RNA sequence: UAUUUAAAUAAUAUUUUAAAAUUUAUUGAACUGUAAUUUUAGUUUGAUGUUGAAAUAUUUAAUUAAAGAUGUUACAGUUGUUCUAUAUGUACCAAAUAAAUAUAGUAAGAUUAUUUUAGUUGAAUUAAUAAAUAAAUAUUUAUUUUUCUUUGUAAAUAUUAUGAACAAUUUAAAAAUUAAUCUGUUUAACUAAAAUGUUAUAUAUAAUAAUCU
RNA sequence: UUGUUAACAACAAAUAAAAUAAAGUAUGAAUUAAUAUCAAAAUUUUAAUAAAAAUUAAAAAAUUAAAAUAGGGCAAGUCCUACUCUCCUUUACAAAGAGAACAUUAUGAUAUGUAAUUGUAUGUUUGAUUGGGGCAAUACUAUAUU
RNA sequence: UCGUCUACUUAUUACGUUGGGUUCGUUGUAAAGCAGAUUUGUUU
């Protein structure tokens, strides 16, 4: 038999660091208003970028090149065109949720 | 399981919680269980009513009540019939009786529970404990009041 | 298209009780009402009530051989009916003394009857003949003549009076009349049906008697006992009539712990100048000491395993039967305890007599009985047969219905191993007056009886078990009012089922609230629906409550006013709430009106739905 | 300490007044038959106040006995009968678990704290309205209501003693606030004062007071009702509460009327609630969840949202120590002024919501009619 | 419904931030051309053109009221809505979304009449941010300034920018 | 006496509830069985 | 259980407009009762003296 | 067993309308339902018309499904649309038509005719063995007994459900005004006469004033 | 102001110009109808809106348009408690339209039973005084015993 | 009656690292206090 404790594990108020990773691993929604998708995607690029990835990121983002900075690759992701700014975030959000970015 | 019918009629006889409330030793602070009405009145509010037989110019406004006992014989020592109309319309008040204040309203009764003896009543004449508006008096209770001497308890 | 009626007032139905609640059962069921509402109209009630009371012995005149026997029987702060109705008795007054089950409404009315025996004796100097006795004593039951018996002997031993007693034996006629021709007496302890058939035989005339004692009077003088009382007070009315003989007045007192209608009715047209001296607040309640318990059994047949349960509880253990033999002799051999005072203080755990009492406190139970500005314990019990057995164990009686059940559940505890005793009237004289005094010496501690021991034992029940609960409260006080007597702590243990399963809602609801048992009953019908004034007195509370918060807490626009106060402060009379079952409260004309406008609504909005589908 | 004493029904206190013998009967004799139960009993009890035989009386622990069998219960006017008895409870009866009332016992003030000169002075700065019955002060953000687990931390149940301007017994708090909450708090000088303005801190059906708050992002709907129902439980150095949509019988619910009166596109708004209730943390709590729009500053709920960098020109939001943008604005009384009306205190906001005001361009002072007077 | 007995509009305190103009026949607002005061104020969610060299690009206002005639005298909020992005990496660069600035209104689409009659309809709306202390983030202006800029609430919006119609 | 079982419920309950007067029970129609 | 429709009388005298009921000098309902049985009561113990 | 005294032998009647499911016998598939044969529409809901050109037309939005039309056959209420449910079986589905004083412990509403000619206005209330007696209301009827005046006492008949919970007091009176102790209310020949009541007093433990410690 | 697309949708402000729907000549219903040639307003009160009373006051006639009042049906809405109905279950209660088995003539058919102890739908399943007491042959006058 | 409480302690050193153990309080009240609701426009 199994006893489960509804409140005992929640994340409540979480820090910055915590929000962003949960936000990243899809465990919280994105906020339009505090959380925003660009801070999120700006959080993956950073701890993509951290080491020498970004070859491979861009080979998984299907990019004509190595991104250089953050906004560089939403624009690319834009060009792979008509969707927005807001759409590219989105993608790469979703993209490092599905692990087409890889195993990290 | 078992389950048995009684009515709450029955018990009733239970309902005052205190000795306050059950042998009426004090006021009734809104907690009182059975009242008594006149036989024949679908309102229940008790009223305590004043005579209108002339104008403002022959007859004053206070003078109405001249029919009862104690302080609407005498006349007031505040007048706001003149200039601005109060907002709640008060346009007599009494002079103190220690913790106790009697005004009179303009309009019609304004129905309200007095503390004292727990029955809403409906009447002009209110009176005031130590300026808060929340605890009101029937007049009848007013003049009870003075005429005890527990002015300044109750 | 089917659209009921609407517009409502009252669903329910209201009951046809004009009178009182429970009108329609009898007076031997249901208790009556003592508030001034309803006593108000009695024939008993409304008129003259004693209330005032004399605190202690010494204010009130008695004899010194009276004191003597209040010292005697280990008696001295009078009872609250005691300080109320010896008073009244003394005046030489009709008197019924009201009191609940152990408060000593007996010593209330024997220590001023006797006085005035003893005053028409000294004083007056009334002579007393061979077959004319002063007083006359009449009782229920065999037991409870003898428990008479004894109290007046104890009374007639220091006054001088000697009282006698006599229940059905065999070749009753002629010991009775040698009783009657051997010894003088002038008080009669006996039933109203044998000193009935004794006057009709001129065995014992009417003539000087001044006094007519009934204890437990609301019985006597109901059906359930032939109307006997009834037929012998009109006898010693037409005797006061008589202006031949010298003038005798003779007063009548009745004992009761239940007032009832056939109590009021039959005291208040017959003696209309009689004295009635009465707690309200306490009169048909049980003891404060009391402890009730209802233990619900889901099957029928479980009910002999619960009262099993409740034995081995309260110290009652029985022997062990493992051989053929000692099954054999379960139902062969009467079992009986033994023991001592000294064995069983020793067990549980001047001088002499203080410390007597100590133990005899410790066993019974008892606390001192609190009275304003009055506290005094409780006296020994003054039953005919002292208990000279004392066996590790708690003293009970099993309340059982009918006699079949009593023999029953009597041989089913003896084969489980258990020292019990059984009690009724089916027994022969020999055998009744055996298994009475086996329980009340203390050979046996479990007394399995019917309602014959409920009314006026005065024995050392430290709790009562009713294995069938009880059909109305009259029978439930009565039964319970046995293990708490004087203050002495008392338990009672209520074996139910759902087919009573009303009364013991109500009767748990009643004492929660600490409320008097009177109009209960058992039809769910009738403790449900209410009288019309009745409903009418707590619906105008309920409404003006409701102004009352919605004054104090809300505030009202002008265009809602009007409905508001329609709704939750305006008391709105019924119509024709007899027939309120059929109307509903509200008059079909009415109803009609609003009938046909919505039947007019709901045909339009029906031919619509109807050709969309 | 009374703490001994227990919860007792009306059953169980009328046998607790039968069983106790620590009773005193005083006989009324021909010298006192006549006279009034208040007199006698105050001609009998010097030590005791007329508010405690009055309550004594009134409660029924002192009664009567005529000679009837039951206990009579009066009031103070009724006068005495004959050869009757007035039973009074004695020290003793007090003893058990039976707790008399107020009056009854002797408390000892002991200790007697010490305000400096620019305490006392900050404190006659802080009040807004003074009566003969009630004094409404302006709390500031960050001053606790009552002392907190470190007694060594400065509140307003020590500064208390600083508005007895001319009575003689300091005044009492009629109800408290958060750490964090600023505005109106109201002090009620008299003892009678406060407990009839006791009544009006309970659960209402009609709101009296105001607040204005900041909080961060703007709700669906402009104006609404909030009911939660909260159930608090001991924590390891705190309070879990667990807030439900329906009800439940070991919680309790918090009701609050919102208007948000103006606001930002969907980034801020300027909400007033009208609360019914009195919960912890009530308007903040409402804010969070109900609304979905954290106070400005409530760190305590959602935290990394109540800084939110929209508001970066204005507020740092690298801090997290800006104050909680949530004001005790305006509460009104049971005593009217000359001119008729309610009398309503309103208090004025603080420096960083006019701050927040003026640069986003609202008036600051301005009256909430929602509240009449 | 608040109050309980009197019930009154909850709109209070929008009616202290809007301009409002009972639509009668004597009062009414009309297109710019029927000369001075005869312009609708730009209301709340308008965007705007940004064009000073800072990273934002288009403003949504917060204010209730916005126009030429009381643009000495009233404070315009907006947020930033869209931010230039730059590819290839000061204070006016690091303009981000959602934050909160005070604008500088410099021309609107719709029709202006002057006081002496001339009557203006710019190509875009067009502002200029600045912070709470009324001083440009921007360097630059790339549009042209109303005339009603020409007032000391506006000095350095004046000083940055190069053209005034 | 009687020994149906809605006869603890007055007409106006009767009439409310929906049910069929019982004191009118008419048996010249069959039960549903099964067949 | 008593007449609704009250009883009308010739007015001869105008205090007749003013009194309310019939005989004012005969007992009330209960009082008369009491009487009636304490008669009775009183007829039948003549009737019993022998 | 039979010791006690009369009489005008005549029977047939007993408001009214309704208050509800029904009993006996038939009918209905041109409406509608199912099977065999020779951009449309349904559902939800808001929005116009509100006795409307319609006793059901038009429109908004969402959602679900899409070979289109007509007629004729078989299935009829105890139930039919071949399981059940909803819905429906010809303009209010307890279907429609024909008979019923069938009957509702019976809810309520009406009930035809002035000038009149006599008693009570809140009592009574005991299920069940030898106890004098229920009371109110109405119709007929019966008792000339003392006295200083006054005094509606009793039978034979008809009906009776108008519905109160606490507290205080009481062998005497709520006299506790936070208490009521309750049956309202209508009732009038004319002309005259006639005895009845609401006024306020604003300063005496008060008010108006000065010296000085 | 929000989307499609390389003009379309609603909206909020100038909701503004501009289009169609008149008296009057004719014909001519229906809901409704206690009623004085109806009574502006204010105040006080009386058994539920009171248009009912009283006191102050002073309220024109005709035509058009307005939902402020009257009028047009309303013991209602939320919460808690208790009882019941409904609905499910079978192992016991009464009926059950289904079937069996048995007796009788035949080992081949139609039926009658006094034989039916089977089952499934339906009715019911909380008024216990139908109890408990008391009475207990041997009268009367006497005798003895424990 | 809208109080407050993610850190102390047994040691270790250095100018933070490593092993163990884990609430306080103001006021009122003794009921005049304690769950939930406190809504009503024939605008049909
Ligand atoms: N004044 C007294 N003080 C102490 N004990 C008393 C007093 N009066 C009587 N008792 C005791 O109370 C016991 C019960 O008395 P009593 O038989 O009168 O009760 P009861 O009311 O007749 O009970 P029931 O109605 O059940 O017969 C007696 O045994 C007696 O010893
Ligand atoms: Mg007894
Ligand atoms: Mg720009
Ligand atoms: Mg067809
Ligand atoms: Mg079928
Ligand atoms: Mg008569
Ligand atoms: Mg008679
Ligand atoms: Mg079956
Ligand atoms: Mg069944
Ligand atoms: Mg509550
Ligand atoms: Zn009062």
């Amino acid at each position: 038999v199994l006893y489960d404790s509804p409140g005992l594990t929640l994340p409540g108020c979480f820090a910055k660091e915590a929000g962003l990773k949960l936000a990243a691993c899809g465990i919280i929604p994105t906020n339009d208003i505090t959380l925003p998708r660009s801070l999120v995607a700006r959080y993956i690029y950073d701890v993509l970028s951290a080491a020498g990835v970004g070859e491979h990121m861009a080979e998984c983002l299907h990019l004509p090149r190595a991104p250089i900075s953050f906004d560089d690759c939403i624009s690319m992701i834009c060009e792979r065109g008509n969707l927005d700014p807001s759409r590219a975030q989105k993608f790469l959000i979703h993209d490092f949720q599905l692990g087409n970015l890889g195993r990290i | 399981n078992i389950k048995g019918g009684v009515g709450s009629f029955l018990m009733r006889r239970a309902a005052p919680k205190s000795i306050r409330q059950k042998y009426q030793t004090g006021p009734q602070f809104y907690k009182r269980k059975f009242f008594q009405f006149q036989k024949g009145h679908h309102r229940l509010h008790r009223r305590i009513s004043g005579v209108q037989t002339g104008s403002p110019t022959h007859q004053r406004e206070y003078e109405r009540f001249h029919h009862l006992p104690g302080d609407v014989r005498t006349r007031p020592q505040f007048d706001f019939t003149f200039g601005e109309t109060r907002a709640d319309r008060v346009m007599f008040a009494w002079r103190k009786r220690g913790d106790l204040q009697l005004y009179q309203m303009s309009g019609r009764g304004e129905t309200f529970v007095c503390y004292r003896c727990g029955y809403p009543v409906r009447s002009q004449l209110v009176a005031v404990k130590a300026d808060n508006w929340d605890y009101r008096m029937c007049y009848r209770c007013y003049t009870n009041t003075v005429h005890r001497g527990m002015e300044n308890d109750t | 298209i089917i659209v009921p009626q609407q517009l409502k007032a009252y669903g329910g139905t209201f009951s046809r009780s004009v009178g009182e609640r429970s009108n329609h059962l009898v007076s031997d069921v249901v208790l009556q009402s003592l508030s001034p509402s309803s006593t108000h109209n009695s024939p008993l009630l409304s008129k003259n009530i004693k209330t005032k009371t004399v605190t202690s012995f010494e204010d009130m005149p008695l004899y010194p051989e009276l004191r003597s026997a209040l010292r005697q029987l280990r008696i001295t702060t009078p009872s609250p009916i005691q300080q109320s109705a010896v008073e009244v008795i003394m005046q030489r007054k009709d008197t019924v003394v009201a009191a609940p089950h152990g408060e000593g409404k007996t010593l209330a009315y024997l220590l001023p009857l006797y006085q005035n025996m003893i005053k028409d004796r000294d004083v007056y100097k009334i002579p007393l003949r061979e077959r004319r006795p002063r007083m006359i004593l009449l009782a229920p039951t065999r037991e409870l003549i003898a428990q008479l018996h004894h109290v007046c002997s104890v009374l007639g031993e220091a006054t001088g009076l000697h009282a006698i007693s006599f229940t059905s034996r065999k070749r009753a006629n002629h010991r009775l009349s040698r009783l009657l021709k051997q010894q003088l007496v002038d008080v009669m302890i006996m039933d109203p049906k044998i000193v009935l058939r004794l006057i009709r035989a001129r065995r014992v005339f009417l003539d000087d008697l001044r006094y007519v004692a009934v204890d437990e009077a609301d019985g006597m003088l109901s059906s359930q006992h032939d109307h006997d009382a009834v037929h012998l007070l009109m006898k010693v009315q037409k005797r006061v009539m008589f202006k031949h003989l010298w003038p005798v007045q003779t007063q009548t007192v009745f004992a009761t712990a239940f007032i009832t209608r056939k109590l009021e009715f039959v005291v208040g047209k017959k003696y209309p100048d009689a004295v009635t001296c009465i707690r309200r607040q306490r009169m048909h309640r049980p003891p404060g000491t009391l402890r009730h318990r209802f233990l619900p059994v889901e099957r029928e047949r479980e009910k002999m395993d619960t009262l099993q349960h409740l034995l081995k509880k309260h110290g009652n253990r029985p022997r062990e039967i493992l051989t053929d033999i000692e099954e054999e002799q379960a139902y062969s051999k009467p079992h009986y305890l033994s023991g001592s005072l000294e064995e069983l203080v020793e067990l549980r755990g001047d001088n002499a007599d203080e410390m007597k009492e100590r133990v005899r406190h410790a066993l019974e139970g008892v606390r001192p009985v609190h009275w304003e500005h009055l506290t005094t314990v409780a006296a020994p019990f003054t039953c005919h047969v002292p208990r000279t057995v004392f066996a590790d164990g708690k003293r009970c009686i099993i309340f059982t219905r009918g006699i079949d059940c009593a023999t029953a559940v009597y041989h089913r505890l003896r084969g489980c191993g258990y020292t019990c005793s059984l009690l009724h009237a089916a027994l022969p004289a020999a055998v009744r007056r055996r298994m009475f005094a086996d329980f009340a010496s203390g050979r046996t501690n479990i007394l399995c009886s019917t309602d014959v021991a409920a009314r006026g034992l005065d024995l050392h029940v430290d709790f009562v078990v009713n294995f069938d609960m009880p059909t109305n409260a009259l029978t439930y006080l009565s039964r319970a009012g046995r293990t708490a007597r004087q203050g002495r702590l008392g338990q009672v243990y209520s074996l139910y089922t759902k087919r009573q399963g009303v009364i013991v809602s109500a009767v748990r609801a009643f004492l929660q609230k600490q409320l008097p048992l009177e109009g209960i009953s058992n039809w769910k019908r009738h403790m449900m629906e209410p009288r019309y004034a009745e409903w009418r007195t707590h619906k105008l509370n309920a409404i003006a409550r409701s102004y009352v918060s919605l004054i104090t807490q809300k505030t009202i626009p002008a265009h809602l006013e009007r409905t508001y106060l329609r709704h939750n402060a305006t008391w709105r009379p019924l119509f024709h709430p007899q027939t309120t079952g059929v109307h509903g409260g509200v008059p079909p004309r009415q109803q009609q009106r609003v009938m046909d406008a919505i039947t007019w609504k709901a045909v339009c909005f029906r031919r619509g739905l109807l050709a969309r589908r | 300490s009374h703490a001994r004493y227990r919860p007792l029904s009306l059953r169980a206190r009328q046998t607790l007044s039968e069983k106790s013998d620590d009773l005193q009967y005083h006989v009324v004799t021909q010298e006192w038959f006549g006279e009034r139960v208040d007199s006698f009993l105050t001609c009998h009890y010097p030590q005791w106040d007329y508010e405690t035989i009055k309550r004594l009386v009134q409660q029924g622990h002192i009664y009567r006995y005529r000679k009837n069998g039951k206990k009579k219960f009066t009031r103070l006017t009724d006068r005495l009968e004959f050869d009757e008895l007035l039973v009074v409870p004695t020290r003793a009866f007090w003893e058990k678990q039976l707790a008399p009332p107020s009056g009854v016992l002797e408390e000892t003030d002991g200790p007697k704290f010490k305000l400096s000169a620019t305490a006392r002075e900050m404190a006659h700065n802080m009040v807004l309205f003074k009566n003969e019955h009630v004094i409404v002060i302006n709390k500031p953000h960050g001053l606790p209501m009552m002392p907190t687990d470190d007694p060594q931390e400065m509140s307003i149940a020590a500064m208390l003693p600083a508005w007895k301007f001319t009575n003689v017994a300091k005044p009492v708090v009629c109800h408290n606030l958060d750490r964090e909450t600023s505005g109106c708090v109201v002090l009620a000088r008299t003892r009678n004062a406060h407990r009839m303005l006791g009544r009006m801190f309970v659960k209402r059906v009609v709101p009296n007071s105001v607040y204005w708050s900041f909080c961060v992002g703007k709700p669906t709907v402009n104006y609404g009702r909030v009911r939660m129902h909260f159930d608090i439980t001991r924590g390891n150095k705190g309070d879990i509460i667990v807030a439900r949509p329906s009800p439940t019988k070991t919680s309790k619910v918090a009701i609050a009327e919102f208007v948000v009166n103006a606001s930002a596109l969907e980034f801020g708004s300027f909400i007033s609630f009208y609360p019914l209730t009195t919960r912890r943390h009530q308007e903040r709590i409402m804010a969070a969840h109900a609304l979905r729009c954290p106070v400005l500053g409530d760190a305590k709920y959602g935290g990394d949202a109540a800084f939110p960098s929209s508001l970066s020109l204005f507020w740092d939001p690298e801090n997290k120590g800006l104050p909680l943008h949530l004001h005790h604005r305006k509460i009104q009384l049971p005593y009217k002024n000359t001119a008729g009306e309610f009398i309503c205190v309103t208090a004025p906001l603080p420096t960083q919501m006019e701050k927040t005001f003026k640069k986003l361009g609202w008036p600051c002072e301005v009256d909430d009619p929602l509240i009449p007077g | 419904k608040l109050p309980a007995g009197k019930p009154a509009n909850k709109s209070w305190f929008r009616h202290n931030l809007i301009i409002r103009r009972k639509a009668s026949y004597r009062s009414r607002w009309g297109t710019g051309a029927e000369g001075y005061g005869t312009g609708v104020p730009f209301s709340d969610q308008v965007k705007l053109h940004c064009v000073d060299n800072t990273n934002c690009k288009h403003v949504r206002l917060i204010s209730k009221a916005t126009a030429e005639r009381f643009a000495h005298c009233r404070v315009f909020p907006a947020v930033a809505h869209r931010v230039s992005v730059q590819r290839f990496k000061v204070s006016r660069h690091r303009v981000k979304p959602g934050n909160i600035y005070w604008v500088c209104l410099l021309s609107r689409r719709q029709t202006n009449t002057r006081m002496s009659g001339l009557r203006t309809n710019f190509d875009r709306n067009t502002c200029i941010l600045m912070n709470d202390q009324r001083v440009p983030l921007g360097t630059r202006v790339m549009y042209c300034a109303g005339r009603h800029v020409n007032h000391k609430y506006h000095l350095k919006a004046v000083v940055l920018a190069n053209f005034f119609v | 006496p009687h020994i149906h079982k809605y006869r603890e419920l007055n007409r106006w309950q009767r009439q409310a509830q929906g049910i069929s007067k019982w004191d009118q029970s008419h048996s010249h129609r069959p039960l549903p069985y099964v067949e | 259980a008593f007449r609704r429709l009250v009883k009308r009388h010739k007015i001869t005298n105008n205090q007749m407009l003013l009194m309310r009921r019939r005989e004012p000098y005969k007992p009330t309902m209960k009082d008369r009762q009491e009487i009636a049985d304490r008669a009775k009561l009183e007829e039948f113990e003549r009737k019993n003296a022998d």
